[PDB]
RNA sequence: UUCAAAUGAGAACUUUGAAGACUGAAGUGGGGAAAGGUUCCACGUCAACAGCAGUUGGACGUGGGUUAGUCGAUCCUAAGAGAUGGGGAAGCUCCGUUUCAAAGGCCUGAUUUUAUGCAGGCCACCAUCGAAAGGGAAUCCGGUUAAGAUUCCGGAACCUGGAUAUGGAUUCUUCACGGUAACGUAACUGAAUGUGGAGACGUCGGCGCGAGCCCUGGGAGGAGUUAUCUUUUCUUCUUAACAGCUUAUCACCCCGGAAUUGGUUUAUCCGGAGAUGGGGUCUUAUGGCUGGAAGAGGCCAGCACCUUUGCUGGCUCCGGUGCGCUUGUGACGGCCCGUGAAAAUCCACAGGAAGGAAUAGUUUUCAUGCCAGGUCGUACUGAUAACCGCAGCAGGUCUCCAAGGUGAACAGCCUCUAGUUGAUAGAAUAAUGUAGAUAAGGGAAGUCGGCAAAAUAGAUCCGUAACUUCGGGAUAAGGAUUGGCUCUAAGGGUCGGGUACGAUCAACUUAGAACUGGUACGGACAAGGGGAAUCUGACUGUCUAAUUAAAACAUAGCAUUGCGAUGGUCAGAAAGUGAUGUUGACGCAAU
RNA sequence: AUGGUGAACUAUGCCUGAAUAGGGUGAAGCCAGAGGAAACUCUGGUGGAGGCUCGUAGCGGUUCUGACGUGCAAAUCGAUC
């Protein structure tokens, strides 16, 4: 139910606690005018509610995803 | 554009009753929906809703007085005899 | 063209029966029911609504921030501020012309 | 009638289990002297009265 | 023969009050302590229709004198009183319209409404739009005060009796043809079931003592004996004359 | 293709009427079209000054 | 209504395909309330039943089927109903509902023999039943069944109660800062008692805005027509609760001090009790963008195979218009001798009892965290066959949703979606009929009587008598005109212009002019006959369900009567009984 | 005569709910204009009043003294109202 985009807060969730699950998904969408792009959203799953994180830029959600806790069960799409 | 010659409002009831209880009905209503000073703010804005009861557009003061007219020849005269009553219980 | 049905057993349109139409992710139209609306509190000594406080239905408000129901001056989410200068003034006043009438019968029984 | 009482619901259900036809093996008791279900119900020959 | 429409009247079906709506019971305050040795403040807090009344009712609310909070009392509001007046309700009270003084306490010519026949019977006397007594002298012994009732009728009663000064709100209302049937439907509407009638002359015997014969008419005298019997009343009871009132009325 | 050589002015004879004049287009909302028009042409001038407040407010309760 | 097939001993009547029609969204469509009670669905199946038939059925036989913290009930109060101390009554029972009554239960402290005796203050509120349309804590989308679904599955929420810790906030100025102010905020102790709000409320009118619907351009797909013509006709292009940010007519605040009065609505209201102006504050209906959410749904293409049935790709995009339609909402205005419920329940404020830190306290109205949500209803019909009328009766029976054209239109007539194509059948077409029509010349001569029937009819323009309560009579009467097609003129929005105009975008209305036809044109549908008088009731309204709708009843208006409560009139067997009466003569009662 | 059962129909009151195409008319209030020595009179607009009106649904039930009159129906059906 809820969007995130402090990147630093985010991680926070990761590895708080009741957090079992989290899903990231890969959305092909196009930019500004011209070409398109690679849109990925990380959706943690709280207790309450879905909290999800969109990263547009890819360079920085590659890196963002090894930074996902080895203990955090990911559904990978 | 002078509408009617001599109906007034009154003119809404066409044919029916007879002229002269409408003749009667259209002095009264003229008396109840017509707009008051108002004796608190000054602002001629005194209208009726309910008989007897008259409040003030702005200001909001209420007043009661007459079924279809804000002061009553009867209850003026009362309101007077009153003062000079109590005239005599200070003087 | 399309049509659409009521979704609570209550069949007529009374005023806690109102029906919204609505297009789903389906593609189609279901009906919806609306709450009645809520309406804005009033103040106490003048009847207008107080701004500042959240409008909800009555049990609604014991589920929202003490802060939605007040403004911060005195009488806070119950007067309307204006309202509120009107009884500072007279307050004042009252009780200071009160000490005036005080030490002037007092000057009656003084002097006299 | 469509949102019923448990009350009504249930003479209602026991109503259901008696419509049945003789079970055909009373026929061969000894002295068995019931040939047909006589006290047999039809929902529109028939109204219940509740 | 069928029991006629005025005696049915009395068993209360059809025939009761149509009371959902009013405002409530208007009544002067209970003759305590304060009201009966001095006065006592209140303020008018705002002054409304009630249903089936002719009068607008005043919601007048005072402090209680005795543990810590309001108690609201509904008066019928009296010409001229306005909402945020101060009301003042005491033996000891000062001679203004709207105030609620005895009638010991005010001079002949004083002009009250909502009058006690008994002190704190709180209020009988003179309370439709219009109506008012006036106190046409008091002796001081057995401290009695006459009045002049609107009906034309002089009683004497306690000077302790309570009164409002000035006149009931909403005078002149009947001055106003009805002019249609439905106004005075929708009069009756919120008053009782007392609306439309039928006359006896157009009923079957056994409905009225009107009732039959091949023209419409009442067949005997229509004054009726004080000493008839339920079933018998219906005309002219006790009449103690008859026809057009000739001349001035104006009680001598 | 009726509903074009309508726009084109067509069909639209005394002999094609049915409803009043009023109740094909009501007098009152010819009236509110225009005098919304001309409130909203002074306004323009006003605000603008190619009107003078004085002027306009005689044009106001003239229109 | 029709052709064929299929099934079957048997087919006008069942199933499937085709064809011809109908209902025409005020439905023969999609759901419900009452009532029914299994009619629902599957399989089997024709002795009765379905006024021909029958292989079919709401029939028979046999089974299956109705899943909820959020939908209802359940709670609350309405008119009313009705226990209780009492009072009547031989008594069955009648009266009273806070009434003449010693009416009862909560907060916590005191217990540290123990669990609840007493230590304060309160509160004197006075049963209970009564709404599946009134009030009311909280759920949505997708999917799925032979038959259930806001109830199952998937996903995403929310409410109420209970527990509670972690983070934040707060405090050495203890119980927060900021803004001139309206007011701001993630929080920001608050007992008794008091008070305010919300729940909570008429009806009609135009105006404003939302939603869905309707209309429409581009593009990307699929379908249809193609002798000829059509950059065509048809169709898909969707986004829930909930959550973050944003968004408002109204209202309000600061600056300022107005006649040459200004501002201003379609509708004339507002300003020295401070307008216009400039700047701000607030409600969040509503809308936008994002999260939910493309992973769903929708539309195609490309391979696969008895099979479960798959697999793999795409595309799901950008706009325009308005006195449109339904609804919803707002700020206003009209009307009343009519002024248009209640209670539960929720919040707030006034108050300040109390309790609480620097060696460490206070805080769950901030965030995140754990648990729990019982009982009964849930199937289908809702009617020319599931209800009531002896029955599968042309009757009766409360409601929501509502597409295109013509046209004023929810009219009639035609159509899309959906649904039906049920009503014994065949052959003939005498009399007499019932229903639908036409008739030369005459025109009420018919007849009790113009009964029936015919005539009239829309709109635009012209024209309009007596009489009158001046409001009417009036569509009085009487007239002309109306198609197609081709032009002309008139009526609008959006911008920039130092402190005259030009540019584009989008709408049917009205009037005028040509041409044109077997003089036709409201071309079907739709749609007033008029006038002069007499009798009679003023009018609108009312009644004999099933032979009387009238001049009868009612009504406003007029006039008479009774009554100041220890009362008038009326109720009861009685009464500490009742109606009027939540009343008071501008009233109630009776003519 | 005695003791009982009925307001599921219908009559009336109360409580709580719901429902009613599209047209004609143009009452108060308001704005601008005209005339007149004066008093005052007048015009064009705006607005949207009524137990108003044309007419659906609705509610009713006038006439055919139509159909039916062993009915579809122990009150129905058609047209007209
Ligand atoms: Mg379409
Ligand atoms: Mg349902
Ligand atoms: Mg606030
Ligand atoms: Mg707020
Ligand atoms: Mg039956
Ligand atoms: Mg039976
Ligand atoms: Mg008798
Ligand atoms: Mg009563
Ligand atoms: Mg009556
Ligand atoms: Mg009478
Ligand atoms: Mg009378
Ligand atoms: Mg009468
Ligand atoms: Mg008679
Ligand atoms: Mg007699
Ligand atoms: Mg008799
Ligand atoms: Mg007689
Ligand atoms: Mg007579
Ligand atoms: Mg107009
Ligand atoms: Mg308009
Ligand atoms: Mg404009
Ligand atoms: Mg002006
Ligand atoms: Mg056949
Ligand atoms: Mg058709
Ligand atoms: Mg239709
Ligand atoms: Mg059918
Ligand atoms: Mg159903
Ligand atoms: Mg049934
Ligand atoms: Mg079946
Ligand atoms: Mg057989
Ligand atoms: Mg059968
Ligand atoms: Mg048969
Ligand atoms: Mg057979
Ligand atoms: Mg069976
Ligand atoms: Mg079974
Ligand atoms: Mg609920
Ligand atoms: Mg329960
Ligand atoms: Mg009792
Ligand atoms: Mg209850
Ligand atoms: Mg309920
Ligand atoms: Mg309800
Ligand atoms: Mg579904
Ligand atoms: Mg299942
Ligand atoms: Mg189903
Ligand atoms: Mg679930
Ligand atoms: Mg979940
Ligand atoms: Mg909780
Ligand atoms: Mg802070
Ligand atoms: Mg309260
Ligand atoms: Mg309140
Ligand atoms: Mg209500
Ligand atoms: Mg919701
Ligand atoms: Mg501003
Ligand atoms: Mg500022
Ligand atoms: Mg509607
Ligand atoms: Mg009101
Ligand atoms: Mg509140
Ligand atoms: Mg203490
Ligand atoms: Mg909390
Ligand atoms: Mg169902
Ligand atoms: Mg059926
Ligand atoms: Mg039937
Ligand atoms: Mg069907
Ligand atoms: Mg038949
Ligand atoms: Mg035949
Ligand atoms: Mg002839
Ligand atoms: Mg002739
Ligand atoms: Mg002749
Ligand atoms: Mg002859
Ligand atoms: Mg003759
Ligand atoms: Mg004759
Ligand atoms: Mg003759
Ligand atoms: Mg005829
Ligand atoms: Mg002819
Ligand atoms: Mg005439
Ligand atoms: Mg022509
Ligand atoms: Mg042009
Ligand atoms: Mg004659
Ligand atoms: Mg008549
Ligand atoms: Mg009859
Ligand atoms: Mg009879
Ligand atoms: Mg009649
Ligand atoms: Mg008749
Ligand atoms: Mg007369
Ligand atoms: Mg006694
Ligand atoms: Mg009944
Ligand atoms: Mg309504
Ligand atoms: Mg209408
Ligand atoms: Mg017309
Ligand atoms: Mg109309
Ligand atoms: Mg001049
Ligand atoms: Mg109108
Ligand atoms: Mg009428
Ligand atoms: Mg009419
Ligand atoms: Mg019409
Ligand atoms: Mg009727
Ligand atoms: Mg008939
Ligand atoms: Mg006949
Ligand atoms: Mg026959
Ligand atoms: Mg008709
Ligand atoms: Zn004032």
């Amino acid at each position: 139910a809820r969007e995130i985009t402090d990147i630093k807060q985010f991680l926070e969730l990761t590895r708080r606690a009741d957090v079992k699950t989290a899903t990231v998904k890969i959305n092909k969408k196009l930019n500004k005018a011209g070409k398109p792009f690679r849109q990925t959203k990380f959706k943690v799953r709280g207790s309450s509610s879905l909290y999800t994180l969109v990263i547009n830029d890819a360079g920085k959600a590659k890196k963002l995803i090894q930074s996902l806790p080895p203990t955090l069960k990911v559904n990978r799409l | 554009a002078k509408r009617t010659k001599k109906v007034g409002i009154t003119g809404k009831y066409g044919v029916r009753y007879g002229s002269s209880l409408r003749r009667q009905v259209k002095k009264l209503e003229i008396q109840q929906h017509a707009r008051y000073d108002c004796s608190f703010c000054g602002k001629k804005t005194v209208k009726r809703g309910a008989a007897g009861i008259w409040t003030c557009s702005c200001c909001k003061k209420t007043v009661a007085g007459g079924a279809y007219t804000v002061s009553t020849a009867a209850a003026a005269t009362v309101r007077s005899t009153i003062r000079r009553l109590r005239e005599m219980v200070e003087a | 063209a399309q049509r659409v049905t009521f979704r609570r057993r209550n069949p007529y349109n009374t005023r806690s029966n109102k029906i919204k139409v609505v297009k789903t992710p389906g593609g189609i139209l279901r009906a919806q029911h609306v709450k009645k609306l809520a309406t804005r509190p009033k103040c106490g000594d003048c009847g207008s609504a107080l701004q500042g406080i959240s409008t909800l239905r009555p049990r609604q408000y014991a589920t929202v921030s003490k802060t939605h129901k007040t403004v911060s001056r005195a009488y806070g989410g119950s007067r309307c501020a204006n309202c509120v200068k009107e009884r500072i003034i007279r307050a004042f006043l009252i009780e200071e012309q009160k000490i005036v009438k005080k030490v002037v019968k007092e000057q009656t029984e003084a002097a006299k | 009638a469509a949102q019923k009482s448990f009350r009504i619901k249930q003479k209602m259900a026991k109503a259901k289990k008696q419509n049945r036809p003789l079970p055909q093996w009373i026929r061969l008791r000894t002295n068995n002297t019931i040939r047909y279900n006589a006290k047999r119900r039809n929902w529109r020959r028939t109204k219940m009265n509740i | 023969g069928r029991v006629i429409r005025n005696q049915r009247k009395g068993a209360g079906s059809i025939f009761t009050s149509h009371t959902r709506l009013r405002q409530g019971a208007a009544k002067l305050r209970t003759l305590d302590y304060a009201e009966r040795h001095g006065y006592i403040r209140g303020i008018v807090k705002q002054i409304v229709h009630d249903s089936g009344r002719g009068a607008p009712l005043a919601k007048v609310v005072f402090r209680d004198p005795y543990k810590y909070r309001l108690r609201e009392e509904i008066f019928i509001a009296n010409e001229g009183v306005h909402t945020g007046q101060f009301i003042y309700a005491g033996k000891k009270a000062s001679l203004n319209v709207g105030n609620v003084l005895p009638l010991g306490s005010v001079p002949e010519g004083t002009i009250v409404s909502n009058v006690e026949e008994k002190p704190g019977d709180r209020g009988a006397l003179a309370r439709a739009s219009g109506n008012y007594v006036i106190i046409i002298g008091h002796n001081p012994d057995e401290n009695k005060t006459r009045v002049r009732l609107p009906s034309g009728a002089k009683k004497v009663i306690s000077s302790d009796a309570r009164g409002v000064i000035g006149v009931i709100a909403g005078g002149g209302r009947v001055d106003k043809p009805l002019l249609k049937a439905g106004r005075a439907f929708h009069k009756y509407r919120l008053k009782r079931n007392s609306w439309p009638k039928t006359r006896g002359v157009a009923m079957n015997p056994v409905d009225h003592p009107h009732g039959g014969g091949n023209h419409q008419h009442i067949g005997k005298a229509s004054t009726i004996s004080r000493g008839a019997v339920s079933g018998q009343k219906a005309g002219l009871i006790a009449a103690r004359r008859t026809g057009l009132l000739r001349g001035s009325q104006k009680t001598q | 293709a009726h509903a074009q050589s309508k726009r084109e002015g067509r069909h639209s004879g005394y002999g094609k009427r049915k409803g009043t004049r009023e109740a094909r287009l009501p007098s009152q909302v010819v009236w509110i079209r225009r005098l919304r028009v001309l409130r909203r042409l002074l306004a323009k001038y006003r605000d603008a000054g190619k009107i003078d407040k004085h002027l306009y407010h005689v044009l106001y309760k003239e229109s």
